[PDB]
């Protein structure tokens, strides 16, 4: 009965993830449309992007370290 | 685009009335010089 | 008129329109206004153009000069405003109609 | 900082080379802000009036009508305007009477271009009030 | 019952690309937005679009790789 | 209690391939306001639609052949 609980409870563990996906998708759909208005690349822009991807990912993928210790 | 677009108008034939009414909000004091400006002098010669 | 009176003889078919009753009175904004009202509804569709006047430098010496007028939209829509901003066809259309009014004015100074 | 702000009448100059740091300019398609290095555009100018936001301690409200404004690459603007004047130049009582005179005559338009003129006449008289 | 336990997590896990799948269709909403503006097309605003794809759906690949350790 | 583990594989699974048919809601949604921009219509404007629309919906049946597999 041990068994029958850490596999339900990591996989419920893993569907927060899409919630990143969802939203790391709009920080680069905001810099697409940022560098077609003004060619500021190579300034700050472009480091938001890559704050950006870091900082989200963060709220990600320690969702996916909560899966391992129901696995573990 | 807008209710002066689409039906056939002019972006002059927009500034003529918009600064016309504020012509027309001035005081006694000021209402010479909107009779300064008032460049309906021209006159119109086409020879057809 | 003296500019038509002129040119009456080699060029009465090349004529779009007439302006007269100029220069009497002195010159305002609301008669650049009309003249350029009337250069766009006439019928005739044009895609470049320029102006000739006298451009003075002092009491005595004048000079005769030449300045050009962009009234097409998309001559107008070059590499040079790509890097501007939102601005469509619908705009630059009432923007570039409001640049003619401002060379007739300056013209006539 | 390192702007340059020019606002000039057919008739008379207000600013010439002088510019202080935040321009509030009404749009025909929507409102700005110019942050002294606002990311270039070539807009034309609605009925509705004109903060220019003075270092000096205070504003400056004047009151355009229609015009055009040129913020360029290099951190520069150049606002021209038809009718700039101040707002005490203008009258509000009769700013109240002209409104609804408009308004009557807006059913009363027959065809569909005349009809179109009498609703450019009453945007301009409703932005002259909410001024006031 | 013990077999029970591998089928019940990867069906679970499963929807965590369900957002990653989102996730990049915003990505292509910028650019007919973004190009629409600005003609700089085969210059770096297709490169960048093709970088924020292969990374989020690798996110989304990834929570597709621990489906298959629940089913193995 | 064989035949139960089938089902909520197959019932949670299929969860997954809501949200890529919520990606290809924005990226028709964007086609229609970057052409009320510049009708450059029937070039790579709408064929960057078509571009987006195979690639969202590649992750969804991606997304829905795991339960192909999983229920069989």
């Amino acid at each position: 009965i041990d068994t029958a609980a850490k596999f339900i409870g990591a996989g419920a563990a893993t569907v927060g993830v899409a919630g990143s996906g969802a939203g790391i998708g709009t920080v680069f759909g905001s810099m697409i449309i940022g560098y077609a208005r003004n060619p500021s690349l190579k300034q700050q822009l472009f480091s938001y992007a890559i704050l950006g991807f870091a900082l989200s990912e963060a709220m990600g993928l320690f969702c996916l370290m909560v899966a391992f210790l129901i696995l573990f | 685009v807008a209710y002066w677009r689409q039906a056939g108008l002019s972006y002059i034939r927009y500034s003529q009335i918009c600064a016309k009414a504020v012509r027309d909000a001035l005081k006694a004091e000021f209402k010479a010089n909107a009779e300064k400006t008032s460049g309906s002098n021209v006159k119109i010669v086409k020879v057809k | 008129d003296k500019i038509r009176g002129i040119l009456h003889r080699t060029h009465s078919d090349q004529f779009l329109v007439t302006f007269k009753e100029v220069g009497r009175k002195p010159p305002t904004f609301g008669d650049a206004s009309v003249i350029a009202l009337e250069l766009l509804n006439s019928g005739y569709e044009f895609d470049e153009g320029s102006i000739i006047f006298n451009r003075f430098r002092s009491v005595i010496s004048y000079k005769t000069e030449e300045k050009p007028i962009f009234s097409l939209d998309t001559v107008a829509s070059a590499e040079s405003m790509s890097i501007y901003d939102d601005i469509d066809a619908d705009v630059l259309r009432n923007y570039q109609e409001y640049s003619l009014a401002n060379i007739i004015y300056y013209s006539l100074k | 900082g390192q702007m340059s702000f020019t606002f000039a009448s057919p008739t008379q100059v207000f600013f010439n080379g002088a510019n202080v740091r935040q321009v509030d300019v009404p749009t025909q398609t929507g409102a700005f802000g110019i942050l002294a290095s606002h990311v270039p555009t070539l807009q034309v100018l609605r009925p509705g009036l004109v903060v220019v936001h003075a270092e000096d301690g205070t504003t400056s409200k004047y009151f355009v009508s229609s015009g055009s404004v040129t913020v360029n690459a290099d951190s520069s603007v150049q606002l021209l305007a038809e009718e700039a004047v101040t707002l005490d130049m203008l009258d509000p009582g009769v700013a109240k009477a002209n409104l609804e005179k408009a308004q009557s005559e807006l059913l009363g338009a027959a065809d569909e271009a005349s009809r179109a003129e009498i609703q450019i006449r009453i945007e301009a008289n409703e932005a002259l009030v909410k001024a006031l």
